Formats: structure tokens, C-alpha cells, sequence
């Protein structure tokens, strides 16, 4: 025979190993290939479709269909509207929407994230809306005052339902981890009246908005792991 | 029937293979398809929609 | 002259208009068409009914409230008594169909509310026994046009034969993921502040070529208020919902008897 | 390919408005941060090769667990312990399985690798030779054994691989087998149609894939007669799919499955964690 | 390509001073022989191969000893034995720790290699089947094992090595994995600002790159069930830096280490041995 | 298959050897690499 | 040597494997083919 | 004297191959022969029988 | 793609490479790489210093 | 070499009668 000599790694299973093997069917005839609708190549870009953010997931509405709809009235008050930390693996909130989910398979992340806040109160109300995202090191924002000097958008409401808010990727690191960590943490991201939502007679002084997050397209992922959003008894 | 191409870059350039069986289900994993329409499922609209241009008109 | 918010849609004798829409989703990005002689499989020359069959059929409206959870259909079951598409659809083994799905509710300036609808492909719902898994009659999986609602509790059976219905709890979206994420399925939303219809053209979708209409459905509809219905000078006030559906593109194989289903 | 770059911008005084939208129609969110900020240009060099459907696929998974003993049976019951059948599925675990129902329907080839450990059962019966293991694939109609060794484990077409304990992880690929196009992972629907006034028992039937599904038998034993010694086995099955196709995507599994349909418990239904405060960063 | 040769050369009487120079300036002395003495020529064929940074790291180094065992635990502290978790760290031992440490940054692939030694506990208590190794790396993040025989190890998307005892020792190349465009040896920081006047304690804090370095977790288990022998394993782990570069020179370590950060030992921070006079050949 | 024979030094494990080996995190995109000062290629650069 | 590193299905026997093996009795002089009437090539020419 | 022939194709395409042993009986299985010819055996008739024609004339 | 280089001289002249994975990070050890350039650190000064002439003038 | 594909055909109303034969001849 050809002198051979094994190398460490010999008999060996590595599960991400990747080799041939014998097939145990051969001359097997697969059935015929046919178009069908919805193919995915990348699960990136599955991470660029908009997911509702359980944003309201307070005691009592979390686990229920009450958990997304951020409470919005016509009161005015100086109080934020949300507020969320920009960790998309690891909140509580955020680990649950699709870009989360699907951010658990993965150990690192980069890129900007988009923040899409649909209004539904009644045609009759009026507001602006300050949405911001300030990267971290600082006093996290509690006030309009501080909020405003981070990245933010000023949103009318109006005919066009819709405004998209951006966290541009700022970071130190090229990656972020896909967990709660110091080091790699992201930010805040806010929301106040920037004036009041105002309504005439006759209609709902308390409303709702639905807010949305998706992957840009400078977003990737790295490092494929297990989640820990499944398991089983053994 | 060597297939010679390029090696995913690592810290600091091509790999070779031979397929040894008969049936392609023995092959190794299909080299990386980096394809892509992320706008059959983020933008599966009827009429076009530009982005500098208001959704409703 | 044209807007986003104005559309006229024909099919067969029948004719749609909306003039509050909000543009129009192609399921995937993809019309529906015939079966090509390249993917086909059986032989038999098929039926292709056209417009005794592909055309808007209104099924009964439901009324949304304060308190509603939401309301599903499954399709072509939503269809199975509708005209010559029904009778199509029973005296033939096979059947493949896209649809265009039309729903309609309008308020006022002074509503508010939002509903999300969603087609769904291979719309598989949990049933209501721990007794069992997968345990659901076939009556109970195929309402027709009547279609189901949604619960916000999940209340399984005490004994086995009492639970074989679906457990259709809203934010599980029915089956066990998050109801915030079926945005990932072809969507639209009517928010009654900006329009008051969605339109959804589906094509046919399944891992076969064509397939028994009548023992799977091969779309669901879902319609969820993801904001609640509110109008201030009555709460408890009620506005309909209405869905019009036309099947497309339809084609049949492997005439008979008729299929006549079981209804106990 | 690589990830997108990001263009050098300034600010803008403009009637265009990519910051508003309407997702009423079904549009996800569109705009990017050149859009709604001063960009400066970034080079991407970056690129989403780790999550394609092979990447994210291409991992050996534990799908079960399955148990096989060698020793002298003299009751039915430890003469069913000297093999074992298994039903072949992915649906044992839960792993591989919520990664799968990301998508609809699949195509793929199945690369199948095991892992095979014993134990000494007791410590006063002498020992034991080293063991032989056949594991044959029963398609849906082949006889199932009904005895270690019965007739069925000559395998004349069946494909079966003997396996010698301390030798490398065996392993084989399978095309893909499916009788549909593609595989479903899910499938809205029955086996069959019942009819009007037929006396079919409708009370106890079954609903969605388990009524559809048949991937055919994993069939087990240890090829050696017994020993005085009883030796205990475990059969771990790891699957990959390669050569991978998917469609249609679906929100994956938020709580926790209860067998083989999509039906939840109600005891594990409250997957999110209640936040104190809608403003808790 | 060769060390530098020495030219042929005579004396001089000149006004070119080459011995003398100002070493305020930050540069190094420079003058050579053939500048102070006259010199003949020698070719000069040796090279610098040896001394290449890939030829100082071309070593699999150990980095860390693992325990594991395979019994009937009955006790919590015994089920904890059945398994094992390590965090990821060269800090364990010393040796390729001080190499590493000439440099402030690096980049490199690692490959990684293990040896798996076993013996018998007690010898009244029979025997042991070849035992199968299950070598884990749960990335940060990944759900980590509380038993030996969780769900964990199904290991879907987590690499996983199946290692049979008395096999060649195992091995793995690991790209550069870093974050970061290089990784940091010294982290001169924090991991993040306290700020004034928080409720955040900050008398319990630390400093330095243990705030901040995460390579994530190996597990390790045997995937036999428990003989009536019960069997004792180490897995020692072994670490070789290829495809390296390195930037900013650093002193190498002088006095013990005493945990993962630059910290010393009171006892142990007087590595000369002083002479017995400053004229001591 | 192909007809081969061990030689001496089969399945040994050598620290000083240089061998291919699988890799555990397949296409894996490693971090763009910058310039960054004081790259050191030689440890005789050190010594002067 | 030539460095060489075994894959699992290492030793297995697979019944459906499909590889060359050493002839017991090399160089053997098969007996001649003739025609011989009625030959099949295919199971599905039976079934028809 | 590698033989670089097609593989059957899987879910989603050549292959080598390079006899080792002086016997063909070593040989791995023989390549795909799609012969036939069923009428030997379904129609072993003397007079051609033309299908749109009758049978017996 | 088998790349023939110079070995390392002995007592007493070229090896073969095939890269066999897909990976650059499975790759043997980077080429002998001869580089150098002490100046960095054992000269980093603005103005250049010639050793013949004083080094402060 | 793949099996049989079926061509489009529509019906007949013809003396070519290829659904009767004789099974007595051995075919
Ligand atoms: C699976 C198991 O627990 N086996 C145990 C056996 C059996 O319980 C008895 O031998 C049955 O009679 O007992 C031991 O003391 C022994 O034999 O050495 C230890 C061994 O681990
Ligand atoms: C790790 C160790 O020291 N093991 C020793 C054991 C144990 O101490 C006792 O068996 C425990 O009860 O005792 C021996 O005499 C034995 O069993 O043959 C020698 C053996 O080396
Ligand atoms: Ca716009
Ligand atoms: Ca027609
Ligand atoms: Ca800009
Ligand atoms: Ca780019
Ligand atoms: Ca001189
Ligand atoms: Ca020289
Ligand atoms: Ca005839
Ligand atoms: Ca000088
Ligand atoms: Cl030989
Ligand atoms: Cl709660
Ligand atoms: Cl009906
Ligand atoms: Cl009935
Ligand atoms: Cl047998
Ligand atoms: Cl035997
Ligand atoms: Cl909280
Ligand atoms: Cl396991
Ligand atoms: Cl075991
Ligand atoms: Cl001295
Ligand atoms: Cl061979
Ligand atoms: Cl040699
Ligand atoms: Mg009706």
C-alpha cells in the first residue's frame, strides 16, 4: 500500500466537521425540482423584516396580546414614552422579536438597527413625537433635554402613518456579543411628546402606537451557537 | 477532476476537492451561495414604493 | 391623477373597489399562474373553470369589537361552498388555486384601530386536549365560510373527546410563536386612521405541483387587532368586517363522484 | 459579496422624506442611516457567509437517543431489550428541530452520524467480548424484526451498517427522499377525506404531518450472542442537512413543544419575563 | 535571506566617529564591529529563520489540566463530577502566557489539540467499556450544562467533538475569533464609566481585560453511563498559535504571576540573585 | 479503497508538528484586519 | 507517510457501499460470454 | 487513468475514479446501463401489431 | 492547486502542498517570512542620525 | 435516459381502435 501516517484528529467526530461520506441509497432518483414561492437563501434576510417589539410587556400584559401597543395620550406629560436598552439578543423585550430570535443562534452582531413606529390613533389626532438613540457612556436619558442631544428624529404625525428611527452602528467594537455585556453594550433608545398628541371633541384622548424593529442592510452575524430559548426534559 | 478554489480567509489561499463517490448526496456541503432578495419578504408590494417618496399618494 | 389609495380589481363578473387601499402585497413577490408542462404530474387534461370560478364570492362578515381577539379562515376550506369554485373543487381528486383576498372595514375619521392581516402557508393550529397531540376533527379544521375566532385564554379539555377543536390562542398566533412576529407572512395592515382595506394576491403555495383541496388547506387567513377598536362616544360600539375572496388561476385533475364531507 | 457600505452624507432641507413611511402596506421599515443622519463613508468589508442556509444548517445534531442490551433474555420482555425500532424523525429533540421550522418546506441531502457507548451493567458476571452493532434502515414496508435474530436482519436490500465498538463514528448520506417536491414541515390537513355517512370512526383521528409522514424504521441490535456479562448500549443519531434549499418563513418556536404537533402546555405558555416599567433600560 | 555579513576593514585616523553617540535620543546604540575594529571578511550564510514570530509560536503548548468522571453519583457534588466547564484562557498556566506577553496585540488562528488520560478509581469493582469524550464549545451566550446528560449536548449548532478513548489525540483549528481587528494581551481600561452620583457599587469592581474578555466556555462529559468501575479522566488542552502577526514589544513577565491580570506576589518579587561584587567574572 | 500502509509515528501527537486540521467554526468571516503601529515580524529585532 | 487523517464511517461496513476490494483469485481466466437469448436489463422491463 | 464521470444528482456534479487492482472483478459496481428493450418479453410477436390497428386481421 | 516550495536545508530540495479545507484557518503554518525592520524600535527618530556623524549637532 | 412523458392529446372518434387488442397472440 501507499505509506500513510495518522494525524492527530484521526477517528474524530466533529459536528461541524465537513466530508463525504458513502451514501446509503445509491443511484437513487430524486424527485424532480419545481418553483416554489418564498425562498430564503440568508437568514439575514429574514432579520430585515419588520417584527413587532413586545414594547409594553408589563405585569399583566406581558404574555398577551396587550404586550405591544405603547400606551400614547393627549396629557403631554414629561414622563418618556418608552425606553429600552439597544441589546438586541439579550432585553427582555427585544430577545423575542424575529431579529432577536434569530440573533440567539448567533455570538456576535454588527450594524445599524431600525426602529419603525406605526401610529394608531383615530385620522382626528395630531402630535410630534421625539424618537432618540444615545450611544452609551453617559447618563442614560430620562428628560427630552438629554434625549434630544443624542441621534434622534422628530416625527409629525400625519397621512404618512409611519416614521423610521435609526441606531446607526456606533460602536467601539467591529462586533457586538449577543448578550447582556458591559463592554459591548449599546445604548438607549427614548421617546417624549416633542408637543402633545391633541384631539378635537368626540374622540379617543388615549391611543396607541405599534413599534417595529429590522436589520439594515450593513447588518451581519457570526459565530453560530445554540439559543436558549429551547430545551427539554431529560 | 480536482476543483481547485478559494480557502474562507483567516487571521493572515486556495483548497482542492475531489469527489470520491458516485451519488452528489455524498458530497460535502454546497459552496457558499451568498444570494439574495430580501425585498420578497420586506417589500412584497404591488406598485413600487420610493423610499424619498411618500408610501401614500 | 393615480394614487397608492385607489384601486378598481376585475375578476370574471366581478368587481372590487377601494378608495382608502394602502398599495397592494403579491405574496412573495409572485402572481399566480397555471401549471407548467415542466413541473406538472398528473396527466389527465386538466379542468381550468376561468371565470365561472376565478371571481370575488363575499363570505358572511364579522363584527369587530372592543373586546374581539381575532377571527381565522383556512383556504380553499373558506371557498368549498362557493358556486362553481366549490363544485370544481369537490368533483375533482386535485385541485391548485392562488386567490386574491380583499378585506374591508371601514370607520371614521374619529375610529381608531388596527387590524393585521396575514396569509399564512401550511397555517397548522394546536388543538385543545393535553390528553393528545395533533387531535383535531376534521369538522372543527374546516369551519368553511364561517371561518373561527380567537381566544385570549387557552383552556384545554378536561377529557380527550371533549378538546378536538383548535386552540386558538392570539398571541401564540395559534401554534405556538409569537403573534408579534407573523410579519414575516404576507401582510397588510388596516389602521383606520390611513385606509380602510388590504388586499393580498396569493399564489398557490405548496411542496407539490397540486394537491386534494379537500383534505388540506394550503393558506391561512388571519385577522388579529393588533390596536383595539375604540370610538369614543360608544365603546361598545361595532363595526363589520367584511372578506371577498377570488380564487385564480384555478385547475383541476382527476374527475369523479362528487366529494361530499362529512359534517358530524 | 459583502455587507452594505455606508456612503458620505450630509444633512438635507428637502420634500423628500425617506424618514416617514406606511407599513399598512406591507412594507417593513425601508430607511437607512444616510437617510435620517451625517454619514461618513465606511468601507464594509464584512459579509454574511455564517448565516446562508448551509452555514446556518451545517452542524451534526443529536435527534435521539436510542438503547439496545446484550445478555441472556428468558422472559419477552429482556428479549425485546436485544433490539430496538425506532421511527426515524427529527421531532425527538428539540434543537434541530426549531431551527427546521424557521421554514415551511425544505430540500436537502442528510449527512447521519452515530454515537455508540456501553456499560458494564454488573461487575460480578465475568466480562464480554467486543461487540458487533448492525443498524438497518427499514423503508415503510420492509419486515420489522421481531426477535434480534430473526430473518429481517440479512438485509439482502434494505441498506444496513455493522459497526465495531471502538472504531470511528460511522456515518453515511441520504439523498433526499422525499415523495412531495420538497419536505413540509408543516401541513394544514388530513390523510384522507371522510365522507358523508361513512362509519369510519371520526373521534380518534389524527390531524396535520404525523397523519402523512413515514421516513421508514431505524432497526438496532448487537450482532454478538451474550456474554455472562450484560452489556448495556446507547445509540445517539446526529443528523446535517446539506445541500440545502428552504422556503417560506415562519416565527420560530416561542415556547415549548409537548410532541410532535405545534400544541402547547399550559404550564409553559409565558415566555416573556414581565419588565417592571415600560421605561426600564 | 541571510544575518549580516562582516566586510573587510582596516583602522582609521578621522574625524568620523561612529563609537560615539547620545542615547538621550532615544535611539538604540548602532555602531558595529567593523566601526571600532579592524575586521576581515566573513560571509555570513545563518539566518533568522528560527526566530520568525511563527517559528517562536509553532508550539502546541498546554494551557489547562480538566477533570472528569463517570460513576453512580447519588449526591449533588458527585453529579457535578460527571461533567466539567472551563473558560476559555491561555492565564491557567504560565509558559505560552509569557510568550504571548512580549506583544500588546495579536492576531492569529489557533489550533487546538487535547489528551485524554483515564485510570481506574479502585480496583474491587470490576470493570469499564471504552469510554466516548463529548468536548463542547458553548460560545458566550449558549445555554451551559447542569448535568452531564441535559438537552445541552445535543449541541445542534455548538461545535462538539466525539473523542473514543485510545484514539489519536483530537484536534481543531479555531479562526481569529477577536472582536476587535486584533486581540489585546493588556487592556488598559474598564468595561464600563461609572458615573456620578449612581447607585452602582464600586467597591466590589475590576480592572483590566478580565473586565472584558470573553472566549466562551469548553464542557466536557463522558457519554457512557456509569460501570460498577468507577473511571477518572484528565483532558489537558493544548494551544498553537498559527498565521500570527504581533505589534508593540513589550518586557517579558520577570516575577511569578498570581491570577489573570500584571498583579505580584510580595514574597515572590526578587528575581536577581545579587552578585558578590560588581567585578565578579 | 485506495491501498495504504502506516508507517512509524501514526497517531502520535507531536507539539512540534504542522498539520492541517478541520476547522470548528466553518466560514467563519474573521474581522477585517487595520494597520495598527509596531508590527514585530522577528524576535532578533527585539534583541537590538 | 503521506499525512493522512480518518473520517468518520472509518472500518464500517455498509451493506449498500460501493467500493473495490482484492481478488481472491487474481488473473483468472473467466469462461467466455455467448449470446444467450432472453437477457434483461432493467426490473421495469418485467413489470411491463 | 482517472475516469471523470457524472454524478447521480441529489437534493440541489462530476466524480473521479481510478482502478487500484490488475482484475476487473475488484471493480466497483458497473455504471448505469439504461437499456432496454421490453418487447421481448411484452410482445414477442412474428407480424408486427400495429396498435391502432386490430389484433387479428 | 499543489504548491511546490523550498524545504529548509538539512545535514546534506523541494515539498509539496495541497491545502485540503475551505478554511484559511486549517492551513499548516504560515511561509518562512523574513521581514524586518528594527529602525522601528531601535531608531524612531524625526531626523535621521548618520553613525559616522555626532549624534547632537 | 428518463421514463415516458405523456403528450397533449384531445379525444378521437375514429376506426383506429387502440384500446382493443388480442392478448391471445402472446403480447
Ligand atoms: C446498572 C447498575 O446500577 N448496575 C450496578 C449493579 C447492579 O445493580 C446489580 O449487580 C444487579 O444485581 O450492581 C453493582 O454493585 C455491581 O454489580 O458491581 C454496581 C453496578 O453499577
Ligand atoms: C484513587 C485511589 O487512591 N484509589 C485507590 C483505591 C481507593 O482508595 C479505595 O478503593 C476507595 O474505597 O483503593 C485501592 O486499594 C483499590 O481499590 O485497589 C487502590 C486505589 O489506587
Ligand atoms: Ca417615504
Ligand atoms: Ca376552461
Ligand atoms: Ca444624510
Ligand atoms: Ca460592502
Ligand atoms: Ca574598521
Ligand atoms: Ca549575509
Ligand atoms: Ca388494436
Ligand atoms: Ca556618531
Ligand atoms: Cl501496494
Ligand atoms: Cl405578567
Ligand atoms: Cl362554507
Ligand atoms: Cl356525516
Ligand atoms: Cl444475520
Ligand atoms: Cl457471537
Ligand atoms: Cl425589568
Ligand atoms: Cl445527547
Ligand atoms: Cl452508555
Ligand atoms: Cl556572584
Ligand atoms: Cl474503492
Ligand atoms: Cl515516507
Ligand atoms: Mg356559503
Amino acid at each position: 500500500g501507499l505509506p500513510t501516517m495518522l494525524t492527530p484528529g484521526s477517528s474524530q467526530f466533529l459536528t461541524s466537521d465537513d466530508f463525504q461520506s458513502p451514501c446509503a441509497l445509491p443511484n437513487f432518483d430524486v424527485t424532480p425540482p419545481i418553483h416554489i414561492p418564498g425562498e430564503v437563501f440568508n437568514m439575514m434576510e429574514l432579520a430585515e423584516i419588520d417584527s413587532m417589539i413586545p414594547m409594553n410587556s408589563v405585569t399583566g400584559k406581558a404574555n398577551t396580546m396587550e404586550m405591544y401597543p405603547i400606551p400614547l395620550d393627549d396629557k403631554g406629560s414629561a414622563t418618556p414614552i418608552f425606553s429600552i436598552s439597544l441589546s438586541p439578543a439579550s432585553d427582555k423585550r427585544l430577545q423575542y422579536t424575529m431579529l432577536g430570535e434569530i440573533l440567539n443562534y448567533y455570538t456576535h452582531w454588527t450594524g445599524s438597527l431600525r426602529f419603525t413606529f406605526l401610529f394608531c390613533g383615530s385620522m382626528m389626532a395630531t402630535g410630534k413625537i421625539l424618537l432618540s438613540y444615545s450611544p452609551p457612556g453617559a447618563k442614560p436619558p430620562t428628560t427630552r433635554k438629554d434625549a434630544m442631544l443624542g441621534t434622534h428624529i422628530i416625527w409629525d404625525l400625519g397621512l404618512q402613518s409611519s416614521c423610521t428611527m435609526l441606531a446607526p452602528w456606533i460602536s467601539n467594537t467591529v462586533y457586538r456579543r449577543c448578550i447582556k455585556d458591559d463592554f459591548t453594550e449599546g445604548g438607549y433608545i427614548t421617546c417624549f411628546y416633542q408637543t402633545r398628541i391633541v384631539v378635537p371633541s368626540g374622540t379617543p384622548t388615549s391611543m396607541f402606537m405599534l413599534a417595529f424593529v429590522s436589520a439594515c442592510p450593513d447588518f451581519s452575524v457570526r459565530l453560530l451557537r445554540d439559543t436558549n430559548h429551547i430545551s427539554q426534559r431529560t | 477532476g480536482a476543483q481547485v478554489s478559494s480557502q474562507k480567509v483567516g487571521a493572515h489561499v486556495n483548497y482542492t476537492t475531489i469527489n470520491y463517490y458516485k451519488d452528489s448526496a455524498s458530497n460535502a456541503a454546497s459552496k457558499l451561495d451568498f444570494s439574495q432578495d430580501p425585498s420578497k419578504f420586506t417589500e412584497p408590494v404591488k406598485d413600487i414604493m420610493i423610499k424619498t417618496a411618500p408610501a401614500l399618494n | 391623477g393615480y394614487s397608492d389609495r385607489v384601486r378598481q380589481i376585475t375578476l370574471g363578473n366581478s368587481t372590487i373597489t377601494t378608495q382608502e387601499a394602502a398599495n397592494a402585497v403579491v405574496a412573495y413577490g409572485e402572481w399566480p399562474s397555471y401549471l407548467d408542462d415542466k413541473e406538472a404530474n398528473p396527466i389527465d387534461a386538466p379542468t381550468e373553470p376561468d371565470v365561472s370560478s376565478n371571481r370575488f364570492y363575499t363570505l358572511d362578515s364579522v363584527q369587530w369589537k372592543s373586546t374581539s381577539r381575532g377571527w381565522w379562515w383556512k383556504l380553499p376550506d373558506a371557498l368549498k361552498d362557493m358556486g362553481m369554485f366549490g363544485q370544481n373543487m369537490y368533483y375533482h381528486y386535485l385541485g391548485r388555486s392562488g386567490y386574491t383576498v380583499h378585506v374591508q372595514c371601514n370607520a371614521s375619521k374619529f375610529h381608531q384601530g388596527a387590524l393585521g392581516v396575514f396569509a399564512i402557508p401550511e397555517y397548522v393550529m394546536a388543538c385543545n386536549t393535553e390528553a393528545k397531540t395533533s387531535y383535531v376533527s376534521y369538522v372543527n379544521a374546516n369551519p368553511g365560510e364561517k371561518g373561527g375566532v380567537f381566544d385570549n385564554a387557552y383552556n384545554p379539555s378536561a377529557e380527550a373527546s371533549e378538546g378536538r377543536k383548535f386552540a386558538a390562542l392570539d398571541y401564540l398566533l395559534g401554534c405556538g410563536v409569537l403573534a408579534g412576529n407573523a410579519f414575516v407572512y404576507p401582510h397588510q395592515i388596516i389602521n383606520l386612521r390611513t385606509n380602510n382595506s388590504a388586499t393580498l394576491v396569493l399564489p398557490y403555495v405548496n411542496s407539490l405541483a397540486i394537491d386534494c383541496m379537500a383534505k388540506h388547506n394550503n393558506w391561512g387567513l388571519v385577522i388579529l387587532p393588533l390596536c383595539k377598536l375604540d370610538y369614543a362616544p360608544n365603546s361598545s360600539t361595532e363595526i363589520p368586517i367584511t372578506v371577498t375572496i377570488a380564487p385564480m388561476f384555478t385547475e383541476f385533475n382527476g374527475l369523479r363522484n362528487i366529494t361530499v364531507p362529512a359534517t358530524q | 459579496p459583502t455587507a452594505q457600505s455606508t456612503p458620505l452624507t450630509s444633512g438635507v432641507n428637502s420634500q423628500e422624506v425617506p424618514a416617514l413611511t406606511a407599513v399598512e402596506t406591507g412594507a417593513s421599515g425601508q430607511a437607512v442611516p444616510s437617510d435620517v443622519i451625517e454619514t461618513r463613508h465606511v468601507v464594509n468589508y464584512k459579509t454574511r457567509s455564517e448565516s446562508t442556509l448551509e452555514s446556518f444548517f451545517g452542524r451534526s445534531a443529536c435527534v435521539t437517543i436510542l438503547e439496545v442490551e446484550n445478555f441472556n433474555a428468558t422472559t419477552d420482555a429482556d428479549r425485546k431489550k436485544q433490539f430496538t425500532t425506532w421511527a426515524i424523525t427529527y421531532t425527538d429533540t428539540v434543537q434541530l428541530r426549531r431551527k427546521l421550522e424557521f421554514f415551511t418546506y425544505s430540500r436537502f441531502d442528510l449527512e447521519m452520524t452515530f454515537v455508540i457507548t456501553e456499560r458494564y451493567y454488573a461487575s460480578n458476571t465475568g466480562h464480554a467480548r467486543n461487540q458487533v452493532y448492525q443498524l438497518m434502515y427499514i423503508p415503510p414496508g420492509a419486515p420489522r424484526p421481531t426477535a434480534w435474530d430473526d430473518y429481517t436482519w440479512q438485509s439482502s436490500s434494505n441498506p444496513s451498517v455493522f459497526y465495531t465498538y471502538g472504531s470511528a463514528p460511522p456515518r453515511m448520506s441520504i439523498p433526499y427522499v422525499g415523495i412531495a417536491n420538497a419536505y413540509s414541515h408543516f401541513y394544514d390537513g388530513f390523510a384522507r377525506v371522510p365522507l358523508k355517512d361513512e362509519t369510519v370512526d371520526s373521534g380518534d383521528t389524527y390531524y396535520g404531518l404525523v397523519t402523512i409522514n413515514d421516513f421508514g424504521t431505524l432497526a438496532v441490535r448487537v450482532v454478538n450472542e451474550y456474554n455472562p456479562a450484560r452489556i448495556t448500549s446507547k445509540i445517539r443519531v446526529y443528523m446535517k442537512p446539506k445541500h440545502v434549499r428552504c422556503w417560506c418563513p415562519r416565527p420560530p418556536r416561542a415556547v415549548p413543544y409537548r410532541g410532535e404537533g405545534v400544541d402547547f402546555k399550559q404550564d409553559s405558555i409565558t415566555p416573556l419575563t414581565a419588565v417592571e416599567n415600560i421605561n426600564t433600560f
